[PDB]
């Protein structure tokens, strides 16, 4: 746990799941600090029990053959909750003169057109950036931001799915008093997206950025891997990335300005560490 | 906070003498560890002056020793403190290695090979002794154990013309034990502080043979008290022995001059190396009788290596304790059988008691021992 | 730390080494064998 | 400097070769150096010894 | 099963020259996804005195305009075809690559050619850099590892210009001009001596047109005088000891001679550091591993980390151990490390030459994984060896390696040479440099 | 078959008994044994060093408890005994190992 | 702060008071974890001459005369922020020890007013500590 | 890990003789304290040896050391030897007591 958190961004993205949630979504991947040798094993016999059965379970093999594979599943694998929204804030003082702002809120499950407008949103207004040590001249909040502040910062999307919610927002890494003017002026231009001033090569440019993502989240075989055996666990059947492209363009901006307008009038919700002299708390944004 | 947890002096003695962890169960076959060391200091100080009124030479050795039995105050009971702390230090010395070997502390690897050799050390620097007041008994002791040495071929002859000073017992061998007897036990002294540091690093023991981790009382002051009842115990045995019967144990046979000549009737050791001289003329053979003798002390380094037992002690084992008792009933039958002539029936039961202390050794513990890992169900 | 460069010994190298465009690796057994030359000569005498 | 280089190669590489070398080199060593200093010694006085005026008497 | 027949059909890299010398390679395999770079042997090593911080200076700089397209259009048009753009330099060699689809090549091409014979130099933008620059300095003084490397290249190979740290010092950095840059780019990125590599989704007479009509017209008249020719750098041999006790870890690198590119001798220490290799504190199993450095390591808790590994360089290198330890365990961590080095060189069973074999097959295989690392291996490959060799030959050179040859080969480079030894952090119980020489060989 | 009454007569007669200790109390302690004594729940193993606390004691004073207080031979519940198997087998395997 | 925060009350109190004002009503009592330290005696200097001056100072005697007082405090001293908005919000901590406290708290009144006294009237109508030792606060 | 640190004797061998940290500084007044120790082990050994072939007698005495010089293999050796030791051994001592009071360790 130690070594897990000794990042940031592992701190801002596990109290934004421990505030968005009132529900089962806001436990951690870790462990807590003070249930550290204080859990019996017979808790691990009854998860193991009552998680791991058939019902659960999919087998993916590259490689490999498949009728050996199913003759092992036959030898051995004979054995046989509505996250709600809460809204909120988690604040954190910490003290490194580095501000991180999660501003989060609810948007959909996965699987839906709603969901893939989703995506297009965060491949419109950013990502982790291509050009290495550029300048990102077509994130849109980028450009907002470094039209407002000049100074070292970051801002990034952030579109968490899961099977039955999901978390659209943004991310924001800056200075201690400078913080408010990031996020208020990242905050506009959401808005000014939202309000429908979008046009359509940004669009294109958008679905071929996602197209390239996912395209390129396939090249070895550990995500390629991932994502088989994750799509095969959602419904049961695995659909070829081709028409998963074409899934994607299939989209318009229509559902892109619906799905801003969305974020923009929902509850919002946050996260934020560091140095919080300045950081504005909701009614302020 | 304290003298004694921060000087460099008294850390040493807080760790041996005052916070030492020893257990709360241990009898009185525990006290012979001090009992040697008391015994250790009082021959070293005896001796230091028998040898402040000593002339090492063939000339006038008895002399000299006559005199300080004579002439000099107090020599005679300086002389018989020297000679029966002797006899007193290998009684304590066998009681200690039988508590040692009984209560299954041979478990102890290092401590137990470093005991070893402390008792080479002591059994060569007390034949050197013996050889020192130039008797009868001591020129021919000296003559049948250097010959002792030149049985082995090939290193023999040569090595024994150098350690004789010459061609026979003369004056350089005289002055050679005398040097040697004067400064062995300070290397016995060295060793056993090196013994008693592989002690306190590993832990002491108990009559159980179970670890007493949980019951350790410190060393002061209950088992001070302690070796003091064991060492006014031990002076006054020593003290009755020199001044009621100081002639009960020695020999009447060294008292005469050394006449190279006559070779008497009944030569034997002091009586405490009989069973070192009933294996060797028990077998009939030279380098059998001495390859014998000294594979009876590595015997003893060897044992160790046949704890095949699962208990620790031998207070849990009824089996291997009658047949510890029966080693040492033959040991002390080897003692008697020494002590006496050689003839048909000392012959036949000369063979056979060192065979069976052999076959004891060597042979029944590991038999007994599997009778007990089997009948306990291991 | 960038600047951190060795003041270098060239007064203090071996002849063998001191250029500091040739390699260093053929100029090592010689060197070797000189200084355990010297040690295998005193132990020599010193057992003797 | 390739004398050196095989004498590294041959006798210094190991540690018991090492250690063979410099026993045989201390009984040669030994032997030489007996014979040369009992030279020196008699070359000094080459008048005064035992010896040459004991073989001739 | 089938395992010779699994490696008998891996692709085979498609090698092409166009008449500037420039080497074309291409790795045509079944994936929608491509790759495409250029490699270049222009690296920290060729540089004068005041030559220093010029490959990462340019590096900076090459993806901010051209005399072509200015300021920013090449960051949106790539980002318009939805492609990482990435750079890396270091010691030896540079490249520029590019991770974009199938049917966006012939742009991505061309935007590649503006990116090697164009780029231009904008005084805001030099002053820009020179910021950027010095900020990334500053805050690569605080990172340990790096720092590490550079003290041990400084105190390995002293004078010799592969010492030249790949950032530069601060002082050949904050006055550097257009004038420095200028030859460092009409001398280094030459047209006979740069590989365009690309692996994915894309044939070879596509990729070789695309050149003959991009890349033919770049260079390959060298001018008159200093012609790029390396020298065989001198391992010196010695330690530096960055002693600050103001640091919670300590951070010890060691490494010996250089086995270099073209001996199978590489083959050999590989095989032997995949013996001895890594560990880190976060792994599971910890008191069971099968190094016996690791073993000890978790058994006494010692060391939090390691890797022994390799580094090489045009005909030189280091055969390496890094560890990273807490300030009390450190004569006990370097005595197990060497105790492990001349178990290897004493005493080697057959057992751990398999076990290396092994896991050095897989990690080969799991190296040349996914197009943009097999694309870098053919890069470097088609610099370093003059050919990418292919796997069937790895698979030889592997099984032909056996125990007793693995001995020879590491009591030849492990067995009584002389250490460089870098330090940083709370280092003061590290032992001196005698007793780790005398540690080097035990006489037993 | 009368070899369990030499057992039992065994275990009468061997000493153990009488200072209330059972089967397992009198076991010597190399490494292996060390890491099976290690390996026990929490209340056998207070138990444990309560009962050999107690056989301390009683051969401080060297009395031997009551009739009504010896362990019988009839309720001998030995119990460190699948621990060492384990410990046994785990040193047995891994020993192989090294030796292939 | 190890031996204040034994006692859950306090960082219930504490995370209380800092889930009920964005502004300087949600400083602690007790330093926190990391500035633990990495205080130092400038800013020791700067609090203390920019927050102890002669009209934040009330010098009160129980036992001993004014006049005295007087010629202390007229001798001896001669020396010479922000209000608190509300906030609205709540904070959680995951600490398992079987014993859930909980504090629902909302904003009344300034100090001084009739107001604050009828919140203080409002507060012995619903419940105080227990008056009658292991009682059953009958009345509350 | 490692025998030189956790055998008994050992720790005792290592803390006093090889991972002892001492000053780095010393100059050859620092040598007289190992030049002490083998004079002394030099002179308890040649010691021994003439205490194996002495005879404490006041009629003999002189005779068993002229019989030691004249008559037993490089017996003289051993006497000569033992007797310039001691005076060696003074001198070794007195420059270690001048070391101690010049360079100050006598606020040891
Ligand atoms: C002449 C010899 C005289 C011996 C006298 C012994 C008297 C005591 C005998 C005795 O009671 O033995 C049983 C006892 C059992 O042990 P423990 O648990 O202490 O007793 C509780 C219940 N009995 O055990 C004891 O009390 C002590 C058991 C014996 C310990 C001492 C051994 C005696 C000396 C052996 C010398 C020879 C050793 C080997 C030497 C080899 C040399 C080459
Ligand atoms: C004696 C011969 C002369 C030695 C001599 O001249 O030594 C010079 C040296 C100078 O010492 P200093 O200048 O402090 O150090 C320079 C280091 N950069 O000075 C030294 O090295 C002084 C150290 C040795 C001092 C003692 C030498 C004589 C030994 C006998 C001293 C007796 C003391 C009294 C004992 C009985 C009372
Ligand atoms: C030179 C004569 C010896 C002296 C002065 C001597 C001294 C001591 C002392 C002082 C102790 C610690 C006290 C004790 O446990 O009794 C001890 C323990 C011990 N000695 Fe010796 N010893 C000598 C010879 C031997 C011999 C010959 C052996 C057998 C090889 C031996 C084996 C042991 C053992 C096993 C212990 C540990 C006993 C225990 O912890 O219960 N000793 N010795
Ligand atoms: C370093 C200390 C010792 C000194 C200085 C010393 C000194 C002497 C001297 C001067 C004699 C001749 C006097 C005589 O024979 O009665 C002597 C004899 C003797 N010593 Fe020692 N001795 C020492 C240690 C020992 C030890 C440790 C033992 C064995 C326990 C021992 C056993 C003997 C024996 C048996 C004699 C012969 C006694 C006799 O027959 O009258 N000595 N010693
Ligand atoms: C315990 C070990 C020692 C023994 C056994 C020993 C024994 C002897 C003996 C037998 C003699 C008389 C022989 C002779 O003088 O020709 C002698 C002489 C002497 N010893 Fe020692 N000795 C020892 C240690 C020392 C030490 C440590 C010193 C001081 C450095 C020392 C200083 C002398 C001197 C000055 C003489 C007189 C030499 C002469 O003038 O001929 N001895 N020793």
């Amino acid at each position: 746990k130690a070594v897990a958190f000794q990042n940031p961004q592992a701190h801002v993205i596990e109290n934004l799941h421990a505030a968005a949630y009132r529900n089962a979504l806001a436990n951690s991947l870790y462990c807590p600090d003070y249930r550290i040798g204080k859990v019996t094993p017979d808790e691990l016999h009854d998860y193991v029990q009552n998680h791991f059965t058939s019902a659960r379970m999919a087998l993916i093999g590259l490689g490999v053959s498949h009728p050996v594979l199913k003759q092992v599943a036959e030898q051995f694998l004979n054995i046989r909750a509505k996250a709600k929204y809460r809204g909120g804030e988690i604040r954190e003082q910490n003290g490194d003169s580095l501000v991180h702002a999660a501003l989060v809120a609810e948007s959909a499950a996965i699987g839906s057109a709603e969901a893939n407008a989703f995506s297009v949103l965060q491949h419109v207004l950013g990502a982790g950036p291509h050009v290495k040590r550029g300048s990102n001249a077509t994130s849109s909040l980028y450009q907002a931001v470094a039209k407002g502040v000049h100074q070292p910062f970051d801002v990034s999307a952030f579109n968490a799915s899961y099977s039955d919610s999901g978390l659209f927002g943004f991310y924001t890494i800056s200075q201690a008093a400078s913080a408010g003017d990031v996020i208020k002026a990242a905050y506009n231009q959401v808005k000014t997206i939202a309000q429908g001033n979008l046009s359509n090569p940004d669009v294109q440019a958008a679905k071929n950025k996602l197209k390239a993502g996912y395209l390129m989240s396939v090249e070895s075989s550990e995500g390629f891997l991932d994502e088989v055996g994750c799509q095969a666990l959602a419904a049961g059947s695995y659909t070829p990335p081709s028409t998963v492209l074409q899934q994607i363009d299939a989209v318009a901006d229509a559902d892109v300005i619906n799905a801003a307008k969305k974020f923009v009038s929902g509850r919002k919700s946050m996260a934020a560490s560091g140095n919080l002299g300045h950081t504005p708390f909701i009614d302020e944004l | 906070i304290n003298i004694r947890k921060t000087h460099p002096l008294m850390k040493i003695v807080n760790n041996a003498f005052i916070d030492l962890p020893a257990p709360s169960n241990i009898s009185s076959w525990w006290n012979f560890g001090s009992l040697l060391g008391i015994c250790l200091i009082l021959q070293i100080l005896t001796g230091l002056f028998l040898a402040m009124h000593y002339t090492p030479d063939t000339t006038t050795a008895f002399s000299s020793v006559t005199h300080i039995c004579r002439d000099v105050n107090y020599g005679w009971i300086i002389r018989y403190m020297h000679a029966n702390g002797a006899s007193m230090f290998f009684i304590c010395l066998f009681m200690h290695v039988g508590r040692g070997l009984y209560y299954g502390s041979y478990t102890f690897l290092e401590t137990w090979n470093i005991g070893v050799i402390l008792l080479f050390a002591t059994m060569a620097t007390a034949f050197m002794g013996y050889v020192l007041p130039w008797g009868q008994m001591s020129f021919w002791g000296a003559t049948v154990i250097t010959n002792l040495l030149s049985a082995i071929p090939y290193i023999g002859t040569n090595l024994v013309e150098w350690i004789w000073g010459g061609f026979s017992v003369d004056k350089a061998t005289l002055t050679r034990f005398f040097a040697f007897h004067f400064i062995f036990p300070f290397i016995i002294a060295a060793l056993a502080m090196v013994h008693l540091l592989f002690l306190h690093e590993t832990g002491s023991n108990n009559p159980t043979g179970i670890p007493s981790d949980t019951d350790k009382i410190p060393f002061h002051p209950y088992y001070t008290i302690k070796d003091i009842l064991g060492a006014i115990l031990l002076i006054l045995i020593l003290m009755l022995l020199v001044l009621f019967t100081p002639d009960l144990l020695g020999d009447p046979d060294n008292y005469t001059p050394a006449n190279p000549l006559n070779t008497p009737p009944h030569i034997k050791p002091e009586w405490y190396f009989l069973f070192a001289y009933a294996i060797l003329r028990s077998i009939p053979n030279k380098l059998g009788g001495v390859l014998a003798l000294v594979l009876s002390i590595l015997v003893l380094v060897i044992m160790p290596l046949l704890h095949t037992s699962k208990q620790r002690s031998m207070m849990f084992r009824p089996i291997s304790q009658c047949m510890f008792w029966i080693l040492v009933a033959d040991l002390l039958t080897l003692t008697w059988i020494g002590g006496q002539p050689v003839e048909h029936p000392y012959i036949i039961i000369g063979q056979l008691a060192s065979i069976m202390y052999f076959l004891i050794i060597l042979v029944m513990m590991p038999v007994a021992s599997i009778i007990e890992n089997n009948l306990l169900k291991w | 730390h960038t600047d951190i460069k060795v003041p270098d010994f060239s007064d203090y190298r071996r002849p063998e080494v001191l250029d500091s465009t040739k390699s260093s690796k053929e100029s090592s057994e010689a060197r070797k064998g000189f200084s355990y030359l010297i040690t295998a000569t005193t132990t020599v005498g010193v057992a003797y | 400097p390739t004398l050196t280089a095989r004498l590294y190669s041959l006798l210094f590489r190991r540690t018991s070769t090492f250690a063979l070398t410099i026993v045989v080199g201390a009984l040669f060593f030994e032997r030489a150096f007996d014979q040369g200093a009992d030279a020196i010694y008699e070359h000094i006085n080459e008048g005064k010894l035992w010896k040459h005026i004991k073989h001739k008497y | 099963a089938t395992y010779a027949q699994a490696l008998q059909s891996v692709p085979e890299t498609q090698v092409s020259q166009l008449d500037n010398g420039l080497r074309v390679a291409s790795e045509q395999s079944s994936q929608p996804t491509c790759t495409v770079g250029v490699w270049i042997d222009a690296g920290s090593r060729y540089e004068t005195e005041k030559n220093n911080g010029a490959g990462y200076f340019v590096e900076h700089l090459a993806f901010k305009g051209t005399k072509n397209r200015p300021g920013n259009a090449l960051e949106k048009e790539v980002e318009s075809m939805g492609a990482h753009l990435n750079a890396y330099s270091t010691r030896e060699h540079t490249a520029y690559y590019i991770k974009a689809l199938s049917k966006d090549l012939p742009k991505a091409v061309e935007l590649l050619a503006d990116i090697v014979q164009n780029c231009s130099l904008e005084d805001s933008q030099i002053e820009k850099e020179r910021d950027v620059i010095l900020q990334e300095l500053q805050e690569n003084d605080t990172s340990m590892r790096d720092v590490v490397f550079n003290y041990l290249h400084a105190t390995a190979f002293q004078g010799t210009p592969l010492a030249q740290s790949v950032e530069g010092p601060s002082e050949n950095v904050r006055k550097l001009s257009r004038a420095d840059l200028t030859e460092y780019l009409s001398r280094h990125y030459k047209a006979p001596r740069m590989v365009l590599a690309a692996a994915g989704g894309l044939e070879h007479r596509q990729l070789l047109d695309l050149a003959q009509k991009h890349f033919s017209g770049l260079s390959g008249t060298y001018d008159e005088d200093a012609v790029p020719t390396l020298t065989p750098c001198r391992f010196t041999g010695s330690e530096i000891r960055h002693r600050e006790d103001g640091l919670p870890l300590a951070h010890v690198a060691i490494a010996v001679e250089g086995p270099g590119w073209a001996n199978p001798d590489n083959v050999a220490l590989q095989v032997a550091n995949a013996i001895i290799g890594h560990y880190d504190c976060t792994y599971g199993g910890g008191m069971h591993l099968s190094s016996p450095l690791a073993s000890v390591a978790v058994t006494n808790k010692l060391c939090q980390s390691f890797q022994t590994f390799n580094i090489c360089y045009a005909d030189t290198g280091l055969l390496g151990a890094h560890f990273v330890c807490d300030h009390m365990s450190i004569d006990d961590m370097m005595f197990v490390l060497q105790g492990q080095w001349m178990r290897l060189c004493t005493s080697a069973t057959e057992s751990e030459v398999v076990r290396g074999k092994n896991l050095l097959r897989n990690a080969l295989v799991s190296h040349l994984d996914g197009t943009t690392p097999v694309c870098e291996d053919i890069g470097r490959s088609l610099l370093t060896y003059g050919r990418r060799i292919p796997l069937a030959e790895w698979e030889s050179r592997i099984a032909e390696v056996d125990a007793r040859v693995v001995r020879e080969v590491c009591s030849k480079y492990f067995y009584d040479q002389c250490p460089a030894v870098a330090g940083f952090g709370p280092i003061e119980q590290l032992p001196d440099y005698n007793r780790i020489r005398s540690g080097m060989f035990w006489l037993r | 078959k009368w070899l369990e009454g030499i057992r039992k007569w065994y275990y009468n007669a061997a000493g153990f008994n009488k200072l209330g200790l059972m089967r397992d109390d009198t076991i010597h302690e190399n490494d292996d044994v060390k890491e099976a004594i290690r390996r026990l729940p929490e209340n056998l193993y207070n138990d444990r060093v309560f009962r050999i606390k107690r056989a301390l004691d009683l051969s401080m004073r060297q009395q031997i408890l009551p009739k009504e207080q010896w362990t019988k031979y009839e309720e001998d519940k030995f119990y460190l005994e699948p621990y060492l198997k384990e410990v046994i087998r785990e040193r047995k395997e891994r020993e192989e190992w090294t030796k292939k | 702060k190890a031996v204040a925060f034994q006692n859950p009350q306090a960082h219930v109190i504490e995370n209380l008071h800092a889930a009920a004002y964005r502004n300087a009503l949600a400083n602690s009592l007790y330093c926190p974890d990391y500035r633990i330290g990495k205080v130092t005696p400038d800013e020791l200097h700067d609090y203390v001459q920019n927050h102890f001056t002669s009209a934040r100072m009330a010098l009160i005697g129980l036992g001993v005369s004014h006049p005295v007082l007087k010629q202390v405090a007229e001798q001896f001293l001669n020396i010479r922020g922000a209000k608190a908005k509300y906030r609205g919000g709540e904070i959680r901590e995951q600490n398992g020890d079987s014993l859930v406290h909980a504090a629902l708290v909302a904003e009344s009144a300034a100090i001084g007013s009739a107001e604050a006294n009828a919140f203080s009237v409002l507060q012995h109508v619903l419940g105080a500590g227990p008056h009658v030792k292991r009682g059953s606060n009958a009345t509350s």
